[PDB]
């Protein structure tokens, strides 16, 4: 009978609906599709987003991004993929990873959670690997669960916190950069050639300190590159970024005569042109959703500590030019920090940033998107976006503090067999 | 990083969402043995 | 006092000279260099190929193989690297293997070995790549060794065997093809369906077999790419090939008036144009020389086999479309080939490949390089190259089967302080 | 499955060489190749002739 | 494989080596306290 062993390269549709919500400052998954090596991929997506209703209209607008990656098996599987592509049909089965029994774990990834509890496991392993390359800070720890049952909520049901807009206090020095280094003399003596020997490695450490975190970062400074397959990491295709606004709406009874209450609402598109797909893989899309960091009790540096000294107030380019960072405290620029708490500056810092300026009248207010309190714990629980900050903004509903409906226009170039042609023996 | 860098806010109102696919077509998908309407 | 953090791009020269000797069918090296990430790499190689005083007068050309290759050291340390380059100064050093002590064992490496017996990893596991990805049969068991001195003599001293240019035998079908295979069925029935199932069974495994024993066959068949990052392979950057020719000195005394000698001397280039290294790595180059593979005792095979069929001699479309493939064995194409050696060849190939005839008169003579004996041994010794065949066309000299003496115009385009910047403290 | 009965036309290459050796007066075959019916051949020989010295 | 596939063959004779360096000249290597001829 007739053996079919080739196919013709055709456009497949591939297109489907978008009912996503989400909290502030967590990265959630938004769209997932596989794609086989060969293909080419396209996509436009359509929608709107909203926030939650207001309890007292629109005051600061917020910022939205949207992100396409791709991500290789081969990145995922590792050795037992190529083993696996190499032995062909009777190979053995590629193995899954475990989710706690609810209907919302697993919600991160953008999927409803099977009743087996298992789902494969480059869905999991592939969103670990976007967000240790490109959302956390370069000098924090990476996140290696192996499971999604280890997990707690919060980071189940939405996904995993992200850094505030950059700051004065939301962007320090890293936590091990050295503010002094020590050279072995003799007692009645210096060698000063080794002297200059000594300056050389101090510059070698504090690159590594400053812009040299990863690998990728090292290579680039020489003049190379690196290819994504060197380093393992996603890919990045596209990226989308925007400002959401709407209006308002006036109260007209008896009592509410004079009360006027928000609606952000937002049409958007996220376009990614043409990709040629080199490798069997998935292309993930997220969400994210900030406001810019703001609080009530922050006060202008040179306001709030002290005495001023002449290199405080001079300005003077020979001085902050030659000197090393300083170390201050939460203290210095919140009304109730914590004297406790460090953190390092570069010298002058307070001559090249403004803070912004909130009047006491506003403080303990609802709406009115602030940070009440100055953040407590350490550097990494300051640095990431606390959710709860943002309760007292938003009246309590359902669907959680965004939500948005978005259609996704994908089209994939395949060489597939029809439907027709699957059915049919001869 | 790579590449993107790009912006997508639209002006005007968010109508409601018409028809969960299709943006173009390719072959035919579903065989029930005749027509349904 | 005054610290450099930079430097200006300039060529450096990198010029050096060419005294080499080895065998005939193996892999040896020639030239070495270390580059830099960001580097710009060029060469021309301006040489004499010579082989040793023939016996006889020139009959038959050999021809000349010259390859450039890049191997980054990221390849070879894989994350002892990367831990090393982005911990700096201070870094663990990189380990070592050991050599037999002698002067001319690592020669396959191109360099003298020193006296404490141990050469950095990098330079022998990059030559074990090369030969793993380019030089071997497809279906050959890989080498691995770990150290250098577990090799013997032959090895160490001169390169690893090579294949003989392709042949009936010395490129037969790979020695795990099927010529059958089954289907399970009932006693009284079958199903059909199933059978048309079978067929796509097997066409994915003779695909398998033919074209795609590697990785990256396999993802070159659905249309996608594959870069050598994700393979772990050497990159070939040029390649040359050359037939080497001569002439004839004539004897003029009492006893020799009549006799002639054979004098092989060519002039050859190398050039590799302008590459950019993107990360830190090695430049090899190696030879490789090689003869026709003729053999005094080959027959043809309707000549050889017995009693002539319909299938043997008709030449029908019908019939060499459709069969399996056939065995037989060293006696069936060799005069005292051995009937116990077995090996698959396509139907019909005997109307697509005519052997070379070789007069019985020529049997056991010295010059004219040929292949005395039928070899012997399984497929992989046969298929490999023994410089002990040409013994009987050379004279005996301490330069081996062929000497060269080359110059290598190397230049790169570094980012290095001069030597004067490096002497003066200030 | 897939059944073939025919097939297209194409040249072959069916080149070899030719290590020769002879006496004088007598005849003697040199190269020798099998053909199918509707062939078409085709040959260039070029070689060198030497006597012995 | 990549890309290469060239060929290097040259008619003449071989020259002897004449040389041991030198395609293209950069900066000073070697310092001795002045010239040395």
């Amino acid at each position: 009978s007739n053996v079919q062993t080739g196919a013709e390269r055709m456009p497949h549709d591939l297109s489907h609906l978008g009912f996503l919500a989400g909290q502030i400052g967590r990265l959630i998954t938004i769209s997932t599709t596989p794609v086989i090596a060969g293909d080419s991929f396209e996509m436009d997506a359509v929608g709107a987003l909203r926030l939650s209703p207001l309890r007292r209209g629109l005051a600061i607008d917020s910022t939205v991004d949207i992100f396409t990656f791709y991500v290789p098996h081969r990145h995922v599987y590792g050795e037992q993929w190529i083993k696996f592509m190499k032995d062909g049909v009777n190979a053995a089965p590629l193995p899954t990873v475990n989710t706690t029994g609810y209907i919302d774990h697993a919600a991160f990834l953008g999927t409803i959670n099977p009743d087996t509890n298992k789902i494969p496991k480059h869905l999991f392993q592939g969103y670990l690997n976007i967000y240790n390359n490109y959302f956390k800070a370069p000098w924090m720890p990476d996140r290696t669960e192996a499971n999604p049952n280890q997990l707690n909520e919060d980071d189940a049901r939405y996904g995993f916190r992200c850094c505030h807009l950059k700051n004065i206090w939301t962007a320090p020095l890293p936590p091990e950069t050295e503010l002094s280094r020590q050279m072995t003399t003799s007692t009645t003596s210096i060698d000063i050639m080794g002297l200059q020997a000594a300056y050389a490695n101090l510059h070698t450490d504090q690159e590594r300190d400053y812009f040299m975190q990863r690998y990728r970062d090292v290579i680039s400074s020489f003049g190379g590159k690196t290819s994504y397959d060197a380093d393992n990491r996603p890919l990045l295709v596209m990226r989308s970024n925007f400002w959401a606004s709407g209006y308002d709406v006036d109260g007209t009874d008896q009592t509410s005569l004079g009360q006027f209450s928000g609606r952000v609402q937002q049409t958007y598109k996220h376009s990614v042109p043409r990709f040629f797909v080199p490798e069997h893989g998935t292309m993930f899309t997220l969400a994210l959703v900030r406001f810019p960091p703001t609080a009530t009790k922050e006060i202008q540096y040179l306001n709030a500590k002290g005495a001023l000294t002449y290199t405080d107030i001079a300005g003077d380019p020979a001085l902050y030019g030659n000197l090393p960072p300083r170390e201050i405290s939460m203290k210095d620029v919140f009304r109730s920090g914590d004297a406790s708490k460090k953190f390092k500056i570069a010298e002058g810092q307070w001559y090249r940033y403004a803070p912004s300026y909130v009047s006491p009248a506003y403080h303990l207010l609802e709406g009115f998107p602030f940070i009440q309190e100055p953040p407590s714990g350490d550097l990494q629980e300051r640095v990431l976006i606390r959710h709860h900050d943002y309760d007292q903004c938003f009246q309590s509903v359902q669907l959680l503090q965004w939500n948005s409906q978005v259609k996704f226009n994908v089209t994939v170039y395949r060489n597939l067999p029809t439907t027709r042609d699957s059915i049919m023996t001869s | 990083s790579k590449g993107k860098k790009r912006s997508g806010a639209r002006p005007g109102r968010p109508q409601p969402l018409r028809g969960t696919k299709g943006k173009r077509k390719g072959a035919r998908l579903w065989y029930v043995g005749g027509q349904q309407f």
